[PDB]
């Protein structure tokens, strides 16, 4: 179906490839090296649930006095 | 949504509603306008019945 050219990369030669730097000492940055830096929200989810709680009592509060 | 009691949005709004603060207007000016006829016309009858008898 195709030739052995396009499945191998190469027509006669190999050319070398330039390996991938690393910079010693410090983590990788890459798209998939994020996680490292930046974690789930775990600081403030009690928080979440009470300005949760006060926004839904808030929003409803002034929603209903709109409304009547 | 909660206190809206509306899922979609707010009721009683919308020109179907809005239009009645100028018809409470319209009809204001429309009753002061006939009051002030009426009121003509009660005390003129009142300062001639008074001025006559009192
Ligand atoms: C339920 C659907 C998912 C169930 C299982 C999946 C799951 O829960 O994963 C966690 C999933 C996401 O994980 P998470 O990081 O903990 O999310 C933060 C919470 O949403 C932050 O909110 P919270 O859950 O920590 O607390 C908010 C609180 C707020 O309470 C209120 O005032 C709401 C009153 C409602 C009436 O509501 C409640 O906890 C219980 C009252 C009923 C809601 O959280 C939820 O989806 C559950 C809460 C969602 C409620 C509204 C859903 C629309
Ligand atoms: C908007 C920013 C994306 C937040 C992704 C959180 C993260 O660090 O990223 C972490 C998530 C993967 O989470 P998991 O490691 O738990 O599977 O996605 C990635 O790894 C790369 C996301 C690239 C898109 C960036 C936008
Ligand atoms: C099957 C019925 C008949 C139809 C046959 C043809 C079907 C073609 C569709 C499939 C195409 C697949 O296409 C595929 O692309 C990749 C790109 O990643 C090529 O990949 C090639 O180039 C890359 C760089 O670009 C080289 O590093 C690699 O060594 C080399 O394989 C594959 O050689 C080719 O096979
Ligand atoms: C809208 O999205 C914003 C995109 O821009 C992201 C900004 O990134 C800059 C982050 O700046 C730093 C720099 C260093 C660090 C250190 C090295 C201090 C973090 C550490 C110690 C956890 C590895 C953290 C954040």
């Amino acid at each position: 179906p195709l030739p052995n050219a396009v499945v191998q990369g190469y027509t006669s030669v190999r050319g070398p490839k330039r390996p991938l730097d690393h910079f010693y000492g410090r983590t990788p940055l890459n798209i998939d090296t994020l996680w490292h830096w930046v974690k789930f929200p775990h600081r403030y989810d009690n928080l979440r649930f009470a300005v949760c709680f006060w926004a839904f009592l808030v929003s409803a509060h002034f929603a209903n006095k709109k409304q009547r | 949504i909660y206190g809206r009691g509306s899922l979609y949005g707010y009721r009683f709004d919308g020109e179907i509603h809005r239009q009645e603060a100028q018809n409470v207007i319209l009809y204001k000016e429309k009753e002061a306008q006939e009051m002030a006829v009426v009121m003509e016309k009660l005390e003129k009858e009142i300062q001639e019945w008074l001025k006559t008898m009192e």
